[PDB]
């Protein structure tokens, strides 16, 4: 044994399944139609939503 | 091949359906997506998406920056992508004020390591940095996002407004007194071999001169200082082996009234401008010259 | 609306695997040597250009000679070519040995290296695309070790040529063929070499006689030093027409030599695939 | 400064038997510089030895003997001479 | 209600301080990439924040 | 002035590196001129490398 | 005695492109290989004060 001694400190990662409860018209969601915007390129052409 | 054929006008969209109108309608569906009018599907210019660290994001939440991508000796991160204020602390022109208040502003990990890696490697500037095009967006986080464009106009989504250019003032350049109805604008670096760092001295230029051979011989005029200290060091300390007394870019024309010299505020700090409030882009490589 | 394509005929009947084999390199650059509609397809590559004679120097000069033009769709019988106007964006496919970063500038290489297409009497060679900053090391690697030519008989010029031979570009380590066979140089690469040797030559002698008159005028005080370099230089160790062609004769041979001096810049990388085998870019000059 | 400007076969092995041969200089004592000689004189001939492809031992335990490189057999012969005469 | 009890990591500049603070890791010359337990007890200046 | 090349990570981290003489020096100096005997004592110059 | 350490410790020199590398170590980088089975998963890493 050495002359002094130590304190060592460790981390595990659980896995776990949350439950969550809210209550009614607790927030109120504010969207409007979707809206496409193209992107071109050549042999692909891309869109986004 | 006939008469009624090869007299019909082009096809425009404005007036044809767009695709997703005639795959819908051919099919007589209906989507939730509104998707009568594609936003971007008119536009002019090419644009690029491109990843940055917080820590260079700094002046770069203003439209109209200038973005420059240099190398690095290492594997995993070796391209890093950096602005023009970044390579102004490094400029051996800009004034102790200017350099002092954007080494204020620029202190985080990542844009001091750019600092580093420009100043460490043996290659001369121009032979670590290639230049991309000028940015319009910000997508803010820990890692951000950037769009930017190389080729021509600088403008929001809807075409609304344009950004203009913003060039910090130490750099701006002039060298003719009444201004052309158009003028292009250059980047040009140019090397002290005075001194054992060698230097760089960074402009942004704006000048009339489209012709390279012109443009060079009165650059080489107005640099002679420089010239003399390449001949001087070739002389005086042989086996380093100099190459260019500077380089030049050419990216972009703007008409000589859109110019203007402006202010720039971020985190409450002062930054002074000059700003081609229309400017579009078009850039070709480095060109040298001794 | 639509776009003027050029049309390509293969005369060889092509097994279906081979039109297949035809699809996988659909967006590559193929070079044309002419613009014309309906071309034949001996006519693409570089297969009709290569002469066992001539090496790379011509061949990089045949292609700043030749028309770039991707390939865009394949059906029967014939193939759709497209030549890509400037300033737009298009796909390419990366047929060099190297990857590729956004914002990289390209160049176009004859090939330096499984062949495509081994019809009976052709194979379809490509150009490589290359960073032009490999484009440089390349040229100058290649170049030097052609100088080493005359004198690969000492060991120690061996080790060099092959130090120069071996050259690393981002991870990417691969070895170049010698411009050296049969301890004869290739023509295009021994005109290229005397070339460079006669115009360094010829303007050791030429310069200090035509810089020590403009000294007397030059108040920009550059060319006063530049004497004395030139000296400094000397230290280290005739008729006026002659003169004259002796002068006419250095820029002959600084013309004859242009190829290994500039290259343009053909394409610049805009944004580049996981599949990083593509990547989209503008067209350049 | 020759070995630094040398093409070697890899930049490592050469530029480590340099480095141990350019550090060598001497500490203003006696006795320490017969050791000190002998350890650059060693690394020197590994140099020397991988410069020209003649071969160097890589054996455990053994290390290439202090002799000169592709000389004349009567240059190294009047040395050895002189070297008896010095003795 | 003893002053300390571990000299040695509590103290202001103390062994462990030194160690396992960010800032002063960042003095010497770590590697980010690396998860420490101990950095999420002693960044004492993201505690005072 | 006795300061070793700073380690990488001091330059990264932390308070700025900084440089140590100024670029203006202060001097003082006397002036002697013979054609008209004549000494200049009291001088306060500047002088730059 | 740093070989020596090593040996003892049980760990390699460091060898890498020392200046650009480290620069970019101390920007983060992920040095420490796998392990060629793992039956119990990820590696509680204990630090000691």
């Amino acid at each position: 044994h050495p002359g002094f001694a130590l304190t060592a400190v460790r981390t595990d990662t659980f896995e776990v399944d949350m439950l969550l409860y809210s209550g009614k018209s607790c927030t109120s969601v504010i969207i409007n139609n979707p809206i496409v915007t193209k992107e071109e390129r050549d042999i692909s052409t891309t869109y986004h939503v | 091949m006939d008469a009624r054929a090869v007299a019909k006008r082009p096809r425009d969209p404005a007036d044809e359906d767009n695709e997703l109108v005639t795959a819908l309608k051919a099919k007589r569906e209906v989507n939730t997506i509104s998707v009568r009018y594609l936003y971007h599907a008119d536009h002019q210019a090419l644009t690029a998406r491109f990843f940055v660290p917080e820590g260079l994001v700094e002046f770069e939440a203003q439209p109209g920056a200038l973005l420059i991508r240099m190398e690095t000796g290492c594997d995993s991160p070796r391209h890093l992508y950096i602005s023009l204020y970044l390579l102004g602390i490094r400029a051996s022109n800009v004034s102790a004020s200017t350099r002092c208040l954007l080494e204020s502003v620029y202190t985080a990990s990542a844009a001091r390591a750019a600092l580093q890696w420009l100043d460490l490697g043996p290659h001369l500037l121009h032979r670590r940095l290639e230049t991309l095009g000028c940015v319009k967006t910000v997508s803010l986080g820990i890692t951000s996002l950037l769009t930017c464009v190389m080729r021509g106009y600088l403008y929001n989504t809807l075409k609304t407004e344009v950004f203009a250019l913003m060039i910090p003032k130490d750099m701006y350049l002039t060298w003719e007194e009444t201004r052309g109805r158009l003028q292009y604008v250059y980047l040009i670096i140019v090397y002290d071999y005075d001194g054992p760092e060698t230097r760089p001295g960074i402009y942004v230029l704006t000048s009339s001169i489209a012709h390279w051979q012109t443009l060079v011989d009165v650059a080489r005029g107005k640099f002679a200082r420089e010239r003399c200290s390449f001949v001087n060091r070739r002389i005086t300390r042989p086996r380093q082996i100099p190459l260019c007394t500077g380089v030049i870019q050419k990216l972009g024309w703007c008409l000589a009234d859109d110019i203007h010299t402006s202010f720039l505020v971020h985190k409450e700090l002062k930054l002074s401008v000059v700003r081609l409030d229309n400017f579009s882009v078009e850039l070709g490589d480095f060109r040298e010259f001794v | 609306a639509m776009e003027a394509n050029i049309f390509c005929t293969f005369d060889h009947k092509l097994s279906i695997a081979d039109v297949g084999k035809l699809t996988k390199l659909v967006a590559a650059v193929v070079p044309i040597p002419q613009r014309l509609h309906l071309i034949k397809h001996y006519q693409l590559g570089l297969h009709q250009f290569v002469d066992h004679t001539r090496g790379y120097v011509r061949l990089r000069g045949l292609l700043r000679n030749m028309t770039l033009t991707l390939m865009r769709r394949v059906e029967g019988n014939q193939i759709l070519l497209h030549v890509p106007t400037h300033g737009l964006l298009y796909t390419v496919l990366n047929t060099g040995p190297v990857t590729w970063e956004k914002g990289d500038a390209l160049c176009v290489l004859p090939p330096l290296f499984e062949n495509l297409l081994t019809l009976g009497q052709w194979e379809l060679v490509l150009p490589w695309i290359v960073p032009m900053p490999l484009a440089l090391e390349i040229n100058q690697r290649l170049l030097i070790m052609g100088l080493f030519s005359l004198d690969r008989s000492y060991e120690e010029v061996k080790a060099a040529v092959q130090q120069l031979q071996t050259i690393t570009f981002r991870d990417a380590t691969f070895t170049i063929p010698d411009p050296v066979i049969d301890q004869h140089l290739l023509i295009d690469m021994k005109t290229a070499c005397l070339s460079m040797s006669m115009v360094a030559n010829l303007a050791s002698e030429l310069t200090m006689t035509y810089v020590r008159k403009l000294a007397l005028e030059d108040s920009s005080m550059l060319l006063v030093k530049c004497q004395e370099l030139l000296m400094r230089l000397d230290r280290e160790r005739v008729s006026p027409d002659d003169e004259i062609a002796r002068l006419s004769a250095l820029f002959v041979m600084l013309r004859q030599l242009d190829d290994l001096i500039r290259e343009q810049v053909v394409f610049t990388v805009c944004d580049v695939s996981p599949d990083n085998k593509s990547a989209t870019c503008i067209f350049k000059g | 400064r020759r070995g630094y400007t040398y093409p070697f076969g890899d930049r490592g092995k050469a530029r480590d038997h340099l480095a141990v041969l350019d550090r060598t200089e001497f500490d203003t004592d006696v006795r320490h510089d017969a050791e000190i000689v002998e350890r650059a004189l060693v690394s020197a001939v590994i140099l020397a030895k991988m410069s020209v492809r003649e071969t160097l031992v890589t054996a455990i335990g053994q290390t290439e003997p202090i002799a000169f490189v592709h000389l004349k057999d009567t240059e190294v012969q009047r040395i050895e001479e002189n070297l008896e005469g010095v003795r | 209600f003893a002053a300390t009890h571990n000299p040695w990591a509590s103290q202001a500049g103390c062994l462990s301080d030194v160690l396992y603070n960010t800032r002063h890791r960042e003095r010497l010359g770590y590697n980010s990439k690396f998860y420490s337990p101990c950095a999420q007890y002693f960044n004492t200046e993201e505690i005072i924040a | 002035r006795e300061r070793s090349a700073p380690k990488p990570q001091e330059l990264l981290f932390g308070p700025r590196n900084e440089s140590g003489p100024p670029a203006e020096q202060t001097w003082y100096a006397d002036v002697v001129r013979c054609v008209r005997a004549q000494v200049d004592l009291g001088v306060e110059v500047r002088a730059a490398r | 005695v740093d070989r020596w350490i090593r040996h003892a410790a049980g760990v390699e020199r460091p060898q890498l492109l020392d200046t650009e590398t480290i620069s970019m170590l101390t920007f983060g980088s992920m040095s420490e290989r796998n392990a060629a089975a793992t039956v119990h998963g990820q590696k509680a890493a204990c630090e000691l004060i």
